[PDB]
């Protein structure tokens, strides 16, 4: 953002950024899940504080 | 002598139903208010 122009911006990405691979290598998918939420506590001490 | 015998034996029934119904329930409210400290951990850390 700013002083940026977009095309230029994107012209130049192609240049540069264009070489990291897309496809997954081991063709890995991240498994993402809905995670729980405990009910817990944690209570640290040191009086002298 | 024991006039009242009967309605006693009557209430005695009710009480133990009735008991029998509230222990385990008061207990398990029990276990329940104190289950946090008896499950809880503890350990210590010193800085060194
Ligand atoms: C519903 C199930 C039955 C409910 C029983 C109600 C009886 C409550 C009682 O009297 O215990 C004291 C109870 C205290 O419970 P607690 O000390 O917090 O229990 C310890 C924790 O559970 C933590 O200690 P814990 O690890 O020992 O807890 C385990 C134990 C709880 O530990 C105890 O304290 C024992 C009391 C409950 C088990 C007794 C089994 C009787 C059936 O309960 C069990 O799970 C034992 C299982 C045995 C199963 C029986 C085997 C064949 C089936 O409440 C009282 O203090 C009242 C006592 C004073 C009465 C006044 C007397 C009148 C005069
Ligand atoms: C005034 C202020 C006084 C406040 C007193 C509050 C006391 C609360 C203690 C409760 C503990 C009782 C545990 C179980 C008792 C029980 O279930 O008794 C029921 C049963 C029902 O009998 P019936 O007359 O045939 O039924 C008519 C319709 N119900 O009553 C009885 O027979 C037992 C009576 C003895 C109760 C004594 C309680 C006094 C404690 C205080």
């Amino acid at each position: 953002a700013g002083g940026v122009e977009h095309q230029q911006l994107l012209d130049l990405a192609q240049k540069h950024l264009g070489g990291i691979p897309w496809t997954y290598a081991e063709d890995a998918v991240p498994t993402l899940t809905p995670c729980r939420f405990t009910g817990s506590e944690i209570r640290h001490r040191d009086d002298a504080l | 002598s024991e006039p009242e015998h009967d309605h006693r034996k009557r209430m005695g029934l009710k009480m133990l139903m009735m008991m029998a119904l509230l222990v385990p329930l008061v207990y398990t409210i029990k276990r329940h208010k104190w289950s946090v400290l008896k499950s809880r951990k503890l350990a210590y850390r010193p800085p060194k």
